[PDB]
Formats: structure tokens, sequence, C-alpha cells
RNA sequence: GUUAAUUCCGAUAACGAACGAGACUCUGGCAUGCUAACUAGUUACGCGACCCCGGUCGGCGUAACUUCUUAGAGGGACAAGUGGCGUUCAGCCACCCGAGAUUGAGCAAUAACAGGUCUGUGAUGCCCUUAGAUGUCCGGGGCUGCACGCGCGCUACACUGACUGGCUCAGCGUGUGCCUACCCUACGCCGGCAGGCGCGGGUAACCCGUUGAACCCCAUUCGUGAUGGGGAUCGGGGAUUGCAAUUAUUCCCCAUGAACGAGGAAUUCCCAGUAAGUGCGGGUCAUAAGCUUGCGUUGAUUAAGUCCCUGCCCUUUGUACACA
């Protein structure tokens, strides 16, 4: 039926399964610690996070 | 646009700055891309001061 | 009777050397055995240096020990190379008087500033689009 | 804590709470005079401080 | 276009010319005496250690890379 | 006396390579003339009884630092992994191979499994290190 | 030993390969397809052989039994992970072959794809790369 | 020893240069000569700190070239050390001597350079560092595809740069650079 | 008895200025104390390009987020932790009791 | 090149215009009395200041300043 | 005149100013001094093990302390002292004392490009489509295709090297997840290896881990031969990840053993812990580094200058250019 094909592809895995917080796109994504975002949205809200450039 | 940012900046000098920057961006009397800047009073850009002196939105 | 422990680091680039002196008998090891056994053995009158020109009188009444953590070879040979002199001068000065501390610096001196004086030359940072710190990768014209 | 995050994971997640509160409460108090926010998390309680200009609206 | 075709093994008269003139060189190392006699580096070092246990040749310097032999002593 | 420390160390593992010559009861695997002693190796060795040298070797280490197991005798028996047309990285050596060794010395009382893990060097093995050191002390002087 | 000594053989003829006997013995054997250096020492090994000989010193019957060692692996104690023909397809025996059946079974290999006309025979059969590698930059020097 | 100073096995003093305008220029007596010919450094921060450097490890530092061998100090103070060993037991004088007298005899008086080419003569630095670099690449490009080692090629260089007998790389593109400098003038 | 305060921060003279109001704390309720013991800072480091998309030159930025962590051993029941702990605290600070 | 700045070299002779009696030769003395009479709040800029002060008396105690 | 600088001195129809530079922040080093420490240790003791009173132990436990550990407040360097040059001003060079007498990055002004991005956005105007869809979901293929040319890189052309054993040293770091299904791994057996099977530790100075990394050092084998250099191509087999590897995902074993003998015109990057050699972490990652971003080891040649080329910044000059 079509709820057997509908959602019934593995994303188990992969860059397809994850995605932005923000933007919801799958590409450039920021895995380390737990961000989980793109690079852009996270030159967007670093100075929110925390992060800055020191150095 | 001209006379909303005149009196942003009167107010903002009114309540008391430093100094003020204004840039307002975009397609303004015309199709062309014109972008006004609005600047008068001690206003810095560089160094680590920029962080923690000026506001910025 | 009383305990006399000098306890003086030197330092390379990473490693560090902390030599220990005390009173005793004329043996110097590093890391629990001697100075003729510590590779690479072409530096091997570089560790005997402090001992050629001090000669075997200075360091006959002194046992030094030294703990080595970090850096290289190279590195840790001149480290320890550096901390034991700078033990021997700093119990010379403590313990004993301060001319033959003079004489000995003066001799340490007159050959090498690295004896005593580390070198503050460290490691530079390496920048983005390049593959080390000053050079760049290679530009591509048309 | 029963899932034991790290300090890592923690301050960066306190961070993102505190980006996408800034940017839910800039979306949602415009009309109003949003001007920023202020979290005390204390144990049990956590205070969090609207910092707006009409308080009334 | 060149091509050194060096002796793996001794002939008898190599073998009597590194019998009679090598223990006269004032360099004796390997490297010289494939130069000099046309045959292989191993063969010269092996010959050279075997002048070593017969006892004509003096050991200077030994390494992984190059050894050092001279001439017996003079007085 | 004397210890392993102020022994060279070149032709100590060699000593002790003919000390277990001397022995003879490690109970070699049958698999030893013919294996290559890590994925990163290329050939079989040259030498005919690098096992012993090699088991020399873990004695001394052992002797040095105890509570080496089987991945840190694979760290100081890794190498260069030449990967041909990749560039090189660092490869851990065969586990199988220094199992067989600490199996060996815990056959005979050379070595002894400590708690918490890994493997510590025997009284009875240090009297022995101990000798042999005094053995090329005496060689060399 | 150092000299040259008798019936000095300069190349030895084993299995229709020439065998230069100025080279040393597992690097000899390794002129021979189908044994290389790490097959030739594991062979060396399982024989009673002093290694550090050259190609020429070592002797006849001892010679054949080398060639009935390389003919036979499973039969002188070599694990079945030292071949080249692990689990063949046509008759599923673990075997070393040697310089000519080499290469008739790697024609029959290529027969046998183009018989079952695969990919991987159509890419041998048009002259690729097979193994998944890119063309688009390499390989240029093959084709003019 | 104490007061006198042994390179290895080699005495500081008995080394006489012949040039006195290579006197300053030439590290080796009584001061600069050390127990190796490695060091720490700090050579390379002012201009004429360079001279203060020591011959022998001015050329344990050029020997390192050609990418699979910079930074194997170690590696070229042992080719140094043998090359000295290689030198004594061919020429049976002191190798510090013979390798003074490699850079007098090597090192170009003259050079020409654009101000057409006018000829002009050459500093004493610039002198020493020319020959520095000369009989080092003529001992590496006789020891590139070769049966003889780099010591023996080194010391062999060496040893026929003092000799003067025009057999060495160094002493043949010395008098190349001589002689076009002596014909553009 | 043996009671353990975990002071996790990113602002440096905040937590300073925490560590020692907790010390002065300890010091007039006059308890055995331990001295701050401070632990080697944690330096979160992000590279990302510096360009929304790819077209440019080849920059790269360096957002740094550096987090800072203190303990403080004290010799007290349980209640003194407790009202030295409600007393004066800043958001910048976070505070881990560790009664064991 | 070790050059001066506007805001040191005005504000150093506003130091010892202002007291001329609390300064002297010695750097480390005049150092920390612009230390005290002068909010700087830089380290380097203090220094800057204290140096461009002591070359300043150098200047006076040689003949007078314009 | 001076400076890295429109940086200052000084002249002066200019005066008073402003951005930028500088100043600032972080990093690197020096403080045998202050604060600190059972998630770092030190040295003394008490034992334990071994060798002939003494030596070693990262084997155990505790006694003061912080030198090594980490991070906080401070401090320290400013052309300050001396000798010269210089309007004796701005400043420049050398030297003594000394850890430094130019460490490196970030930030970075006015004006503009019709430079890149609508394929980062639930930033978006307008146009197109909107049910037989340019929306969304599933299966397969492709993004890898190969007569050709270019660019960034890796491997090398060997003997200053390769192989095989032995010795011996790091720092950045990261590590069990909101959805999320995927962590770092010690140790014990099975197997040659890739790997597999069980008990543990770790949300991290606790465990991996004293991070036993390479280059290098030492000792054999090789002998100038496209050779034991180089490993492209290709056959046979064995494992892990995943629903699924065929167009070989990767890894391991055997075998096959090409060009390449230091590269033409042309051209890139760089001057001190720098280039280069060399390995280790993060990102992409279920499986995964020839890329990129950081870190560590060994560690130089030559230069302290110039406008010759390529360009840039001031002043004057000329212009028939001003999309210059
Ligand atoms: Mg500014
Ligand atoms: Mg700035
Ligand atoms: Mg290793
Ligand atoms: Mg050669
Ligand atoms: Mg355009
Ligand atoms: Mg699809
Ligand atoms: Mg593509
Ligand atoms: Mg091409
Ligand atoms: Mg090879
Ligand atoms: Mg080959
Ligand atoms: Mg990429
Ligand atoms: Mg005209």
């Amino acid at each position: 039926g079509h709820q057997q094909l509908y959602w019934s592809h593995p994303r188990k895995f992969g860059q397809g399964s994850r995605s932005c917080r923000v933007c919801s796109n799958r590409h450039g994504l920021i895995r380390k610690y737990g961000l989980n975002m793109c690079r852009q949205c996270f030159r967007q809200y670093a100075k929110d996070i925390g992060f800055i450039k020191l150095d | 646009v001209r006379r909303a940012c005149y009196g942003v900046l009167r107010f903002i000098m009114e309540s008391g700055a430093k100094g003020c920057e204004v840039v307002v961006s975009g397609k303004l009397r015309g199709q062309r891309a014109k972008s006004m800047k609005f600047v008068d009073g001690l206003m810095i850009h560089s160094g680590d001061p920029v962080n923690y002196y000026v506001d910025t939105a | 009777g009383p305990l006399q422990s000098v306890q003086v680091f030197g330092r390379k680039k990473t490693a560090t050397a902390v030599a220990h002196c005390k009173r005793g008998n004329g043996l110097i090891k590093v890391n629990g055995r001697p100075l003729e056994m510590i590779e690479p053995r072409t530096l091997q009158y570089k560790l005997l240096e402090p001992v050629l020109l001090l000669g075997k009188e200075r360091f006959a009444g002194v046992d030094i020990r030294v703990r080595v953590k970090g850096g290289g070879h190279v590195a840790q040979i001149y480290a320890i190379r550096q901390s034991i002199s700078k033990a021997l001068v700093a119990y010379y000065q403590k313990y004993v008087d301060e001319a033959s501390k003079k004489e000995i610096k003066d001799i340490l001196i007159q050959y090498d500033r690295t004896l005593l004086v580390a070198d503050p030359r460290r490691c530079e940072s390496k920048k983005f689009g390049g593959p080390g710190a000053r050079a760049r990768y290679q530009k591509s014209y048309r | 804590m029963a899932v034991q995050i790290s300090k890592k994971r923690k301050f960066v997640a306190d961070g993102i709470f505190k980006a996408e509160l800034n940017e839910f409460l800039t979306r949602e108090l415009a009309e109003d005079g949003y001007s920023g926010v202020e979290v005390r998390v204390t144990p049990t309680r956590t205070e969090i401080i609207i910092l707006a200009t009409r308080t009334q609206n | 276009r060149d091509k050194l075709n060096n002796l793996v093994l001794f002939d008898k008269a190599t073998y009597d010319k590194l019998c009679k003139e090598v223990p006269n060189y004032k360099l004796i190392t390997p490297a010289v005496v494939s130069e000099r006699l046309k045959i292989r580096g191993s063969l010269a070092r092996a010959a050279l250690q075997e002048l070593l246990s017969k006892g004509l040749i003096k050991l200077v310097s030994k390494h992984r890379a190059q050894v050092i032999y001279t001439r017996n002593t003079k007085g | 006396g004397v210890t392993v420390k102020d022994v060279n160390q070149q032709e100590f593992v060699r000593a002790l390579a003919a000390f277990l010559k001397k022995s003879g009861k490690l109970k070699v695997p049958e698999w030893v003339d013919t294996v290559k002693l890590a994925k990163h190796k290329e050939l079989a060795p040259y030498d005919e009884n690098w096992f012993y040298t090699r088991a020399a070797s873990t004695a001394r280490h052992l002797y040095l630092r105890g509570g080496a197991g089987v991945g840190s005798m694979t760290k100081i028996y890794g190498g260069r992994q030449r990967n041909g047309v990749m560039p090189s990285h660092f490869s851990r050596g065969s586990k199988s191979v220094a199992r067989r060794v600490l199996q060996a010395l815990e056959g005979l009382k050379m070595v002894e499994k400590d708690q918490d893990g890994g493997r510590k060097l025997t009284p009875q093995g240090q009297r022995d290190l101990d000798r042999i050191a005094g053995q090329v002390a005496a060689a060399k002087k | 030993s150092l000299v040259i000594p008798e019936k000095f053989q300069h190349i030895l003829r084993v299995l229709n390969t020439n065998i230069d006997g100025r080279r040393k013995i597992a690097f000899a054997i390794t002129a021979i397809k189908g044994v290389g250096r790490r097959y030739a020492h594991v062979v060396l090994r399982k024989a009673d052989i002093d290694l550090t000989k050259r190609a020429g010193e070592l002797t006849e019957d001892e010679v054949e039994r080398v060639i009935t060692i390389m003919q036979n692996p499973r039969q002188y104690k070599i694990p079945d992970w030292f071949l080249n023909r692990q689990k063949d397809v046509k008759d599923g025996k673990y075997s070393q072959v040697l310089a000519n059946g080499l290469d008739n079974k790697l024609r029959e290999d290529l027969e046998r794809l183009k018989k079952i006309r695969a990919h991987r025979g159509l890419r041998h059969f048009w002259g690729l790369r097979v193994r998944g590698q890119h063309t688009k930059t390499t390989g240029r020097r093959g084709r003019t | 020893t104490p007061d006198i100073k042994l390179f290895g096995k080699w005495s500081t003093d008995d080394v006489q240069i012949n040039d006195i305008s290579l006197q300053d220029y030439i590290a080796v007596k009584e001061k600069y000569a050390k127990y190796l010919p490695h060091s720490a450094g700090r050579y390379a921060a002012k201009r004429f700190r360079k001279a203060q450097c020591p011959i022998v490890e001015r050329l344990t530092n050029s020997m390192m070239m050609h990418g699979r061998n910079n930074g194997k100090k170690l590696m070229t103070v042992r080719i140094v050390k043998h090359a000295f060993e290689i030198i004594h037991l061919l020429t049976g004088e002191n190798p510090l001597q013979v390798l003074v007298n490699a850079i007098i005899n090597s090192g170009p008086r003259e050079d020409s350079t654009r101000i057409r080419r006018q000829a002009v003569d050459v500093s004493p630095l610039r002198r020493v560092n020319q020959a520095i670099w000369l009989l080092c690449t003529g001992a590496r490009e006789a020891a590139f595809r070769n049966i003889k080692t780099i010591a023996e090629c080194l010391a062999d260089e060496l040893i026929n740069a003092a000799k003067g007998s025009s057999n060495s790389y160094a002493i043949k593109k010395k008098d190349e650079l001589e002689r076009v400098a002596k014909s553009n003038r | 008895h043996r009671i353990r305060i975990t002071l996790t921060s990113r602002n440096v003279k905040s937590l300073e200025k925490v560590c020692a109001d907790l010390i002065r704390g300890a010091k007039e309720k006059n308890l055995k104390v331990k001295g701050p013991v401070r632990m080697p800072t944690k330096t979160l480091r992000i590279t990302t390009r510096k360009t929304p998309c790819g077209e440019g030159s080849k920059t790269w930025d360096r957002f740094q987020m550096r987090i800072h962590k203190r303990l403080i051993d004290l010799h007290s029941p349980s209640e003194i932790v407790k009202q030295i702990t409600s007393i004066s605290i800043e958001p910048g600070v976070e505070v881990e009791v560790t009664i064991a | 090149g070790r050059v001066r700045t506007k805001t040191v070299k005005k504000a150093a002779r506003v130091i010892i215009e202002k007291y001329y009696t609390r300064l002297g030769n010695d750097f480390h003395t005049n150092k920390r009395v612009c230390e005290e009479i002068a909010i700087i709040p830089s380290k380097k800029l203090r220094n800057k200041i204290a140096g461009y002060v002591t070359h300043l008396m150098k200047r006076i105690q040689r003949g007078p300043v314009r």
C-alpha cells in the first residue's frame, strides 16, 4: 500500500537523514558538539551561542 | 526613508549617543540598488573595542 | 644530615627536563640510566660537555637525577644539557660560595649561551591557505 | 542527570537555547519593542527576563 | 649505454690480486674495492670481513652505512 | 651490582636471545617460519630466530613498564604502512604474534598476568634479566 | 666458497623461464612468473636451505626438491593463503601455478568473462579500467 | 681536557689559515671549535652572525639538501665525521686544515653580474658561502647514482680542492667563473 | 563531610569572583577548606568558511569557545553547603554540588 | 619603527605640564608616578607615555622645550 | 627630515576635528616569587622485587612543598642606560644588563564592482508551474562514462636509498547525541591479517593514555642492474559497514611488475624554529583521507638590499581617455 511505500526507505545514516535545525538543508552541517546546523547559520548565530573570533 | 532616518538619528542623539551609523540598503527611487548612509558622531570600526563599545543591529 | 636537594628545570621547544642535585658521589644519570646510553650516540660529547669543561672535581661531590618528558630526541638531549648545568650552578650558588659559581658561569657562557639561557623560539602557528606557517599553496593562473 | 550529558555539549546546547530564544522572541515581540533576553538558570527554577520597551504591550 | 658487469664471486686472478694489493691500500672500504676490482659491494664486504678474520687489515670505525679499514701498523 | 638500564640494550636483547637459544623450551608455534610479523611489513625477517629476539625485547619492555597487553604490544611494534600511491600512516603490529610471545612467557615463568589487566614481570624473570645484565657488563668490561 | 666453485651454473632453467644465477636465490626465483618475494622466501624456508648462498652454488637434486615444493604447496606444509588460485572456479583446488599455466588460466578467465558477457568482460575486451577507475584524466599513454 | 678543546679526537690548534682575507670569516680557531658540528641555532637572526658560525657547522648545514634529506643533521654529522676519517686516512694531515685549504682554493675571488655583464670582486663571506656550496654540490653530484658513498665523495672533493689538481667540480666551477669574469670585464 | 563544588564557566573574572566569594564564605563560616583547584581549560574550535557560497578566496574563520572548570572541596555538612551555594550566584557560573 | 603617537605625546606633555615637580629622571620612578596621577587603561600605553616623559625630561634638563 | 604608517618634528590661510593606522584582544616566552591543588606531581620515609653500603621500579602507601602540572591576579620592555649620526627636534645604528631590544593572528576607514550566492534560509520582489505537477514519496541509473588539454595534490625516479630486526621521544585534540537509529576503547581468547567473541572504564586532567606516532639512531641483507628503487594495471580469495557494493565502497593475503635514469618553453611559495622532510587529531564519516584545517618531531641554504620585471602609495607634468 501507500503507507508501506511513503516512508519505508531507511534513514538511519547518511547526510540525507540529518539536517540543519534552522534551514533544514542537507549541506555543510556542523555535527560537532551537537550543533547539527549549517555553517552559514553558525556564522549567523555564533555571537548568540558564545563562539567568538579571539584568534 | 530620509525623514525616517532623520527622525531616528535625532531621537538617538536626543537620548544621547557617542555616535551612530544608519545604513539603509535596497532599492530606492527606482530599480537600481541605492544604499543610503547617515553617519555623525564618534564611531569606531576596528579592534576589540567594537565588540563591547558599539551596539550593532 | 641536612638534605641539599636542588630541583632545577630546563626547557627546549617542548621537552622539559628537571634535574635534581644532592650531596653524594660523582654519578650522573638521566631517567634511571647514565649519560653513556642516550640515543642518538652522535650527541654523546654534547652530553659530556659540562663534565669536559668543568672537570670531574666539580661533579665528584654532586649526584644528578633527571626526569624528562616531552619533545623529541634532540630536544630532550639539549634539555638535559641545559638542565644539569643550571642545576649545578644553582647548587653552587645556594650551598657554597658565589665566586666559584661566577667562575663556572663564566666558563659556561664563554662556551655557549644555550647551557644556561633557554631558546625562546617555538613553532609558529600554521595559517589557512597554506601547508605551513609562511608557505602558501601553489597559486594557479589561467 | 540520568542522561549524563557532557559539559562540552551542555554549554553548546545552552548557547543554541539562547540563540533560538532570541530569534523566536525577535520574530514574535517585534511590534512590541523587543530588546533582549537574560536567562538565570537556578536549580529547580528558571528565571527568564524579557528586556523590552513597551511593558504594557 | 654503460653497464657495470661486476663479478659476483672471485676469479683466481682477482682473488690473488685482492690478497696482494688490497692490504697495501690506504683506503680499504668496500665501495672503493668494488670500483677498483670490478666486484659486487656485498662481495667486497664479505671479502673485507674475511680479511678481518685473517688479520691483515685494521678496523677504524664500522657503521651500518660504511665500514672503514686501513693497513696494518708500520712499526 | 648493575641493572639492565646501565647495560646497552642493543647487544642486551641479542644476549637474551642467545639465553633463550640456550634454554630452548618456550614452545614456539608451528607457523613461526612462514608468517609475516605485521600488516604493514612487506617481507619475512632475514633472521631465522626472530621469535626469541622479540621475546627478549618483550621481556625488557615488561621489565621497564608493566601492564602492557596485546594492544600496547601492537603499539610498540607498529610502524609505517607504505600504502604505495597513497601517503603512509601509522599501523599497529600483528596481535597474535605478541600474543604467542606472552603465552610463551606465561608458560615458562618470566611474566605473570596482573590485576586490572596487563602483564607484569615476575621476580624470577627479574633475577634472570639482572643476571644477564651482569653478563653483558662483564662482557663489555 | 668465496671463489667460483665447480659446476657453477650462471643461468638455471626452471619451468620454461630463465633464472639469473648472479642474483640471490630468494630473488632469482622471482624472475619466474607466479612466484614472488614472499612465496620464494616461504619455499626456501620450508626447505632446508642456507639462503645466504647465490643461485649458482646450489646443487641440482636440491633445486629439483625446490621445484617439487613450488609445484606442490599443500604437500610440503604451506597454508592456503600463500596461493594465487585460492578456490578456483573450474576445479576448486588450492594451488600455486607457475609461469605458463598462470597466463593460461588468465586467458581462460578472460574467456569465461567473454562467454558470460559480463560488464567486466566487456571492459576487458574494450581495453579499459575495470576496477572502477576514473578514465577521464588518466590512461592516455596506452591509447595513442 | 678542560683548557684545550678536542673536536672529537681532533685538536683545535695547528690550523693555519693561509689567506688573511679569510681570517675572520673562517671561525675555526680557539673560540668557535666545539665538540660536535651540531648546535642549537640563532646564527640566522642577524646579518653578520652567520660569519661567527663555525665552518664545520656550515658544511653540516649546507650538506642536507634536495628534498629527501632536509632536516637530517645528526645524519650529516655522521657523514662529516666519517669524511674527516677518510681525509685523515688518505692525506695524513689535519682534516680541519684540509677543509680550510679547500675553502681558500675553491673560493672564487671574482664574479660577474648585471649592472652585458660586468665583473666585480666578491665579498670574503660570499666567497666562503660560494665555496661551501660548490664543494657540497660536487660531492653530491659524485655521490648520486654511484657505488662510492657520500662520505668518500666529500672526502675526495675536499682533498682534490685542497690539492688544486683541477679534478674537483668545485675547482672546475671556480675556474669557470673566474674565466668568465676575466672575459667580460 | 567531604562535599565537592564544581564551578564551570565561560567568563574568567566572574568565575574568579564566584570562587573567591565561596572562599570568603567558608572563611566566615569557619570550616576546613581546600584551595580552588583549576582544571585545564577547554577551547572548542570551529573552522568554517567565511563565504556563504563557495566562490571566493579561501578564507577561514576560527570560532573559539573557552570553558573553565574549578573545584573546591569542603569539610562541612550539607546544610552549610546549601546555605553557601544559595547566596550570591551569577548567571555565568554553573554550580554542581557532589555529596560524596 | 618605534615612533610615539599623538595620544602618547600630547598626554605626556599634559602630564609634565601639570606635574613637573613629581616627575624625575628615573624611568621606574616616574612610570609609577604617571600611573598614580593618570588613569591609563593599558600597561603598554603607560610604558610609552612614561618613556616619552623621561625623554622630555632629558630635553628639559638639556634646555628649553618649545 | 623621519616612520611599517597622513607616524611625528617643523613650516603654514588656516583653526578645531573624525574614521583608519596606531592604540585594543588572544597567542609565545621570563618570574626557584603570590594564590592553588587525592582528576598533576615532587622529594623524603615505610615496605615489596632484583643485583653485587649502594643502584632501578609509571610497584604500593603516607610527609611537607609547588621546581616540573594546570590557571588566576600581578609584574616585566619603554629606544629605558651608554657610544656615535641627525635642525641636536622628530628620529636611526651598535653595544651592556638582560627570557624577549621587529613573535604570530584577529579586528580593520570613505567609495565602488552591475564580482559570487535565489542550489543556506519559513530573507524576498517579479515571472513560470500547480494534480497527467518544476510539489512530495519509492525503484533503478547518472553525478565516476573517455581518442583529448589544463589546474591543485600524492607516489617516486634510489646507496644521503630500500628491506629486516633492536632502541627511543610529542602536542593540538576528540570521544556514548532532542529528532538521531551511529562513540573512544583498555584487557583475555580464536585467526597470518583484515577482523570476531566477553567482561570492564570513560559525559572526560578519572578511561583509552606516561597518548610507547613517524622522520631520526644502531646492526644485518642489497650493489648501480629499470635492481630488493617505483607500485600503476590485473587475476584468485577472506573480512567490516549498510536494506542494497555490480561500474571492483574500504581493509587484508598471494601473484602479475608498466612508464619513470632529476624533466623543454613557462611558472608557484618562502627568509627563523622559517622553507622542506615527517607523522598525529578535527571537518566531510554508517562504512572513509591522496583534500582542508590545526598540532608536534628533525630542521637548514641564502638575504637585512633594490625598482631591473610585475604591481602599489604621494608630488609635479601632458592628455584629443572619462563603460577612463
Ligand atoms: Mg581606531
Ligand atoms: Mg589594529
Ligand atoms: Mg614503533
Ligand atoms: Mg652513492
Ligand atoms: Mg554579474
Ligand atoms: Mg531516487
Ligand atoms: Mg563531481
Ligand atoms: Mg599534462
Ligand atoms: Mg620495494
Ligand atoms: Mg622491481
Ligand atoms: Mg573537499
Ligand atoms: Mg604633450
